[PDB]
């Protein structure tokens, strides 16, 4: 099972960025325009059009990954093999595997 | 496939690299509120997890079982032998004695 | 162990944003959930709050909280704290960032912790499932019967088998400290910060370590301010903004590790048997949905399995 | 739920309610909820105000 | 009949013999505690309810 | 009545045993569950509990709770006691080693 992380994304109380595409299993980014965003008895981070965000999304393996994990596998012939316990004449029971 | 059975296959079992997509979408936040919202498609390795067909070792011939970490398959009962054994010559007697 | 504790909290502080409780309609709190976890087969779940627990300031006492107040730090006492899905739950273990707790089934994940004035608590729709193991379905397991091999949660404070990254705080954004100087706006220092003030007029739009202000506008609504605080660090989160904090990718190793170990199963009633020659006869009576499965030895195999619900025959 | 309860303390009592009737959560739109979530698609809807007066 | 109809027949409104079977079974109890572990059959008499 | 109750409360004491409550890991508790009965066209439940309700050691004060603390025993007025299925019941009487109350499913 996957997950999907998502670092802290940039705002800007003016003006505009652009993201750029890193090497990174199916990395995401994009740009969205006029935020006016809000925070805690803050200012907002806004005096006008704000055109600034970057949520950025990331995949990578889960950390449970380690103990559950299906593999899959090519086969081939291989050998043969068994054990096998005998005993003849008087002898008592001698085993061994061949 | 998007979440069928695979999804995120890695090379090794800690490799550096995912080559398989998960159909991530990004979207628009509202409210100027700082979130990054998205949208996937859900694991197809849960949904292979809820539908495994007949397991192996219930549906094997000729009644045998099936260890794992050789992947012995042991007791498969079919055919024959040919065997060929030598014992010592000192585990006879002379025909007079008898 | 206290040494992990401590690099835990050696730079970590608690921090606010938002969570959707309906009952106050999208309030911004000290415990903001962020992404529950459960995958275990025991119905154990985890989740990973905005607040610290455990040590307090000093760094000791395991059963103190610190959390955010206002724009200050508070540690006091953990006094009533619950978890709850559709009934009560029964918290485990915690830890900083972390709460190890045992939950029944339900739709929607809360939890709320008093000071006295506020019950603070958050809620967050997630689905919740308790998933048994081996053949027989549950409500709980019970007392005796077969042990399996199962998986879930370690319950240790410590652990170094996956960590993740704290990171250097960004700007948090503030008018309370923008007053009137006498007929202008005026800008007081917290003794520390780079208050980042900015109005109509190009201002110090960096923070000053010295109390002032700027006559560009007398009324603080055409001034922002924006504290700027460098002396502790948070983990990053999309539920917070970033400022030009890019440094400092220092470790944090998880609190809690999926494991696996034993656990236990019930075993179902016997069947009664019939030796019918030349046939067999079986009556079932279970008392959950329960497995079963038949297969021939000879060359074809002719595999059988249903569940069975109802006590019932079978040929 | 299924039986709407209400109830309020005065010290000695606990002032306590009940009536059987039934409760329903409706989804709008063509997605069943358990509740709606945080993000996603607006819709016309339609619920009771919160005002006094 | 191990709990369908008859399981539990006394001859009486009072009597005191019951001749029938319940399928009644023991169990090990496991890691030293104190209990007594057992299974049986669902009583037949609530089926055919 | 009260002699019922004395009767009751003659020779009998709480006792300590197991429970398996797993917030806590199949912990000892002088309230230890033992066959629960409920068959009650009504909803009602009745539970038979480890611990004796109701008389304190005199024998009177049926408001009153008698549980065995460590190896002695220990009576404490009734503060805050609650039965649980799905969601919080509604207990109507106790006496001695029997509660009855009523529950949803």
């Amino acid at each position: 099972k996957y997950k999907t992380k998502v670092p802290s994304p940039v705002v800007k109380c003016c003006g505009a960025t652009q993201c750029t595409s890193k090497p990174h299993p199916d990395y995401q980014c994009q740009v969205f325009s006029g935020v006016y965003p809000f925070m805690y008895g803050g200012a907002y981070c806004f005096c006008d059009t704000e055109n600034t965000q970057m949520s950025e999304a990331y995949v990578e393996r889960s950390e449970e990954c380690s103990i559950d994990h299906a593999k899959a596998y090519k086969v081939h012939t291989g050998t043969v093999q068994a054990m096998v316990n005998i005993t003849y004449g008087s002898v008592s029971w001698r085993s061994a595997d061949v | 496939k998007a979440g069928s059975f695979g999804d995120l296959q890695s090379r090794t079992s800690t490799s550096n690299d995912l080559y398989a997509n998960t159909n991530l979408k990004l979207q628009r936040p509202q409210a100027g509120i700082v979130h990054t919202p998205f949208t996937q498609v859900p694991s197809g390795f849960e949904r292979w997890k809820k539908d495994k067909g007949a397991p192996l070792n219930d549906v094997a011939p000729f009644g045998c079982s099936i260890a794992l970490e050789p992947l012995r398959a042991e007791n498969c009962a079919v055919g024959s032998i040919p065997i060929s054994i030598d014992i010592p010559d000192a585990a006879f007697t002379r025909i007079s004695e008898t | 162990d206290l040494d992990t504790h401590f690099t835990q909290y050696k730079l970590a502080r608690p921090y606010i944003a938002d969570c959707p409780n309906c009952g106050h309609s999208r309030c911004d709190s000290p415990i903001a959930i962020e992404e529950v976890r459960g995958d275990a087969h025991a119905g154990v779940i985890r989740i990973q709050t905005s607040a610290m627990f455990g040590l307090k300031t000093d760094g000791v006492d395991l059963a103190y909280m610190s959390f955010m107040n206002g724009k200050t730090q508070k540690s006091i006492k953990i006094d009533n704290l619950h978890v709850r899905t559709s009934a009560p739950c029964s918290l485990v273990s915690h830890h900083g960032y972390y709460i190890l707790a045992q939950c029944p089934p339900g739709d929607t994940v809360t939890v709320g912790f008093h000071d006295g004035p506020n019950r603070h608590t958050c809620t967050v729709a997630h689905k919740v499932e308790f998933r048994p193991v081996g053949r027989e379905k549950y409500r709980h397991p019970p007392e005796h019967g077969v042990e399996l091999p199962c998986n879930r949660y370690t319950h240790k404070r410590a652990d170094q088998g996956h960590y993740v990254e704290m990171h250097q705080p960004g700007l948090v954004a503030d008018h309370s400290l923008l007053s009137i100087h006498s007929a202008k706006v005026k800008i007081t220092v917290p003794s520390g910060a780079q208050v980042k003030y900015y109005c109509k007029c190009p201002d110090v739009r960096k923070g000053i370590t010295s109390s002032d202000h700027t006559t560009t506008c007398t009324d603080v609504k055409q001034c922002r301010a924006y504290l700027i605080d460098n002396k502790k660090w948070v983990y990053n989160s999309g539920r917070l903004p970033r400022g030009e904090g890019d440094t400092f990718k220092g470790k944090l190793h998880v609190p809690f590790v999926p494991v696996k170990a034993k656990c236990i199963a019930t075993l179902a009633p016997e069947p009664l048997v019939e030796h019918k020659h030349r046939t067999l006869i079986l009556h079932l009576h279970p008392d959950h949905p329960t497995l079963l499965t038949t297969r021939s030895l000879g060359s074809d195999a002719n595999p059988t399995r249903q569940w069975i619900e109802r006590p019932t025959t079978v040929n």
